[PDB]
């Protein structure tokens, strides 16, 4: 959060439907909310979603941002070189090892 | 497609951008009254002008959206307050002739002042003197000079602007479909859509007066005890058959009252509690007796209070270039940002105030859980009550001990009891009165049954069956003494009182006995509760969702408030208002006039 104004980022509110797991949404199209058609602009029975931060020092904690890694470990059938590190010893010679 | 989806998402919408608009208006308010600076002045004439707008388009945007297709109830009542036709139905004509109408009065309020007799050099704003003079001496014709100029130039310059607006007002909400102006003022309390709990606005009437004739055994006699409080005051002015003159008021219409008792005084040789000698010895400060709320809130178990608090909060005075009131408040930003102000210095009443902020902290985290344009307590009723609760409770000697006032030698009696009960006695039995005065003439002509040129003489066998206060110079439409004072020259209702003061006893007594605690409801404190702290922290913790009975019946169990505690919890009242009267006249006749 900036102090100036955070008018530079951007919330999203809102969508039409239910979604399908593990995908990536980036809707900023007009919603149709009534009878009366939209034809793609605000007016009778319509909504454009989007919204900037404009953040200023003063927004409280659940309105503070929380930087979320959601660290998906997606199983499936690779040598993986991305496993973990492996450590070593020192070794000794001339004895029962 | 139906329209409550709509709706609530408009709703939503609302909270979005408004609570923007309302989140910067919160912090401006603040700033507003912290910092003074012309271009922040420029920001209130201009950027504050900005926060006006966006209500009234989308007032009339949603007086277009319907009423018919909703299910989920919830918006029925979201659009009788953001429909608000209300005013609206009717002609920007007659709206803005009322407007300009008090910007003009507003304009002269922001310009005035009145001063000595015979010496208009050491002028008098109302602020330093003779209004001071008045109540802590018995200065007669002082408070003549200041209530007769202070209505002389204010009132007498806006009475054709006053009535205009009374009488302009009471045509439009005639045409509002309410009544008159009042019931549009009384649209505040109606609720329904849940079965058995209705509440009209016909029936309201009569059960306020029961209640007021079951205050009226109390009241007639309760009137009979100012009426026999003011009898030791003068002999030769006031004959005992007489009605008492109109300034005694103690306010600009009797807002307060304490004024003959001292004099009326049988037993009052001892002082009043005064410790400023041992703070001076001792020296404890604002910080202390801030982490001293905290840690007694803790015994009863409650948190801490986080960084966004008190990083704005000042809580010291400014002085220099930075002029800011020492009135404190309490302060709310929103979206989890929360403040509060207060001028710091050491007094007993500093300190039940910030328990006032505190208790109210919690009190009104209470309903910080709702969505936006719903976050309030089940109704308006019991908000001034809970909020002084504990700070009353702190009024008795055990929790004023407890934070270390005084040293545990002290032996306990109950003649302590005794003269607290006579000290509330001649201290605050004054405004009840006039309270119920205004609260049941607005409900006759907000149905109408009462006159405006006549309010005056109709409120004279009233008040001399009130309070005692006749006119000794009568006014008639000239002369000049309601609108001394800002609040009815600004024209509001009167009912918060008489909910607090039915309200408290019973949230005490309801809290005792589901703690198991039994004996007089001025003994029946709620301190060290807290297996019904749960409960009272869920007293807190309601909503607006339903009709005040189901909300009763959960918080405490009785459904309605009663009475029977105030015929019979003034039964040692009651009979204290007799006992002190057992030896003195029980009434004072009312039939001489100064001017005959």
């Amino acid at each position: 959060s900036k102090v100036g104004g955070n008018y530079n980022y951007l919330f999203r509110l809102f969508r039409k439907s239910n979604l399908k797991p593990f995908e990536r949404d980036i809707s900023t199209e007009i919603y149709q909310a009534g009878s009366t058609p939209c034809n793609g602009v605000e007016g009778f029975n319509c909504y454009f979603p989007l919204q900037s931060y404009g953040f200023q020092p003063t927004n409280g904690v659940g309105y503070q941002p929380y930087r979320v890694v959601v660290l998906s470990f997606e199983l499936l059938h690779a040598p993986a070189t991305v496993c973990g590190p492996k450590k070593s010893t020192n070794l000794v010679k001339n004895k029962c090892v | 497609s139906t329209t409550e989806d709509l709706a609530k998402t408009f709703l939503e919408k609302f909270n979005y951008e408004a609570e923007e608009l309302s989140y910067q208006n919160s912090l401006a308010s603040w700033n507003y009254n912290t910092n003074i600076t012309d271009e922040n002045i420029q920001k209130m004439n201009i950027a504050g002008a900005k926060w006006s707008a966006f209500y009234e388009e989308e007032s009339q945007h949603a007086k277009t959206y319907p009423l018919e297709e909703i299910q989920d109830p919830i918006i029925k009542r979201q659009l009788r307050a953001l429909q608000q036709s209300g005013s609206s139905v009717l002609s920007a004509d007659k709206r803005e002739r009322l407007n300009t109408i008090l910007n003009a009065m507003s304009t002269i309020y922001s310009t005035g002042k009145a001063c000595n007799p015979n010496n208009p050099q050491e002028c008098l704003l109302l602020e330093p003197g003779l209004d001071d003079i008045m109540e802590n001496s018995k200065d007669y014709n002082e408070r003549l000079w200041a209530w007769e100029g202070w209505r002389s130039e204010v009132g007498k310059q806006l009475r054709p602007l006053y009535e205009e607006y009374v009488a302009l007002k009471n045509e439009m909400a005639r045409a509002n479909n309410y009544e008159d102006y009042g019931d549009y003022w009384r649209g505040d309390y109606e609720e329904e859509w849940a079965d058995g709990y209705n509440y009209s606005r016909n029936q309201l009437i009569e059960d306020v007066e029961h209640t007021f004739t079951q205050i009226k055994p109390l009241y007639e006699h309760l009137h009979a005890y100012v009426r026999a409080k003011l009898m030791d005051a003068y002999p030769s002015r006031i004959s005992p058959t007489g009605c008492l003159p109109a300034h005694l008021l103690g306010d600009m219409w009797g807002r307060f009252w304490t004024n003959l008792y001292p004099l009326m005084v049988p037993f009052g040789q001892k002082p009043n509690i005064d410790v400023t000698d041992a703070m001076v010895n001792q020296s404890w400060d604002a910080r202390r007796i801030f982490k001293e709320a905290e840690k007694f809130f803790v015994s009863v178990g409650l948190p801490n209070m986080t960084e966004g608090f008190w990083q704005n909060s000042m809580l010291t005075e400014p002085g220099d270039n930075r002029k800011v009131v020492c009135h404190p408040t309490a302060w709310d930003l929103g979206k989890h940002d929360f403040r509060i102000k207060m001028c710091t210095k050491v007094t007993m009443d500093d300190f039940l105030t910030a328990h006032h902020e505190m208790g109210h902290i919690q009190y009104d985290m209470a309903y910080a859980a709702q969505p936006f344009l719903l976050r309030n307590g089940a109704n308006e009723g019991f908000h001034e009550a809970v909020g002084e609760i504990m700070s009353l409770s702190a009024a008795t000697p055990n929790h004023l001990k407890n934070i270390g006032l005084l040293p545990p030698d002290f032996s306990e009696d109950s003649e302590t009891d005794i003269n607290f009960l006579l000290k509330q006695a001649l201290t605050i039995v004054g405004t009840l009165p006039f309270t119920y005065m205004l609260e049941k003439w607005r409900w006759m002509v907000f149905k109408g049954e009462i006159p405006k040129e006549q309010w005056m003489q109709k409120w004279w066998e009233m008040k001399r069956d009130i309070v005692g206060v006749v006119e000794p110079l009568p006014h008639d439409e000239t002369y000049c003494d309601p609108a001394a004072l800002f609040h009815v020259a600004n024209d509001y209702s009167f009912i918060r009182y008489y909910t607090r003061t039915i309200y408290q006893f019973q949230f005490q007594e309801a809290l005792c006995q589901i703690a198991k605690h039994e004996g007089p409801l001025y003994k029946c404190d709620i301190s060290n509760s807290r297996e019904a702290g749960q409960k009272l922290h869920e007293m807190l913790s309601l909503g607006r969702s339903k009709p005040w009975t189901f909300a009763l019946e959960r918080v405490v169990g009785a459904k309605t408030m009663d009475v029977r505690p105030l015929l019979n919890y003034f039964e040692p009242l009651f009979t204290w208002l007799k006992e002190q009267n057992r030896n003195s006249f029980v009434g004072w006749n009312t039939d001489w006039s100064p001017y005959a």
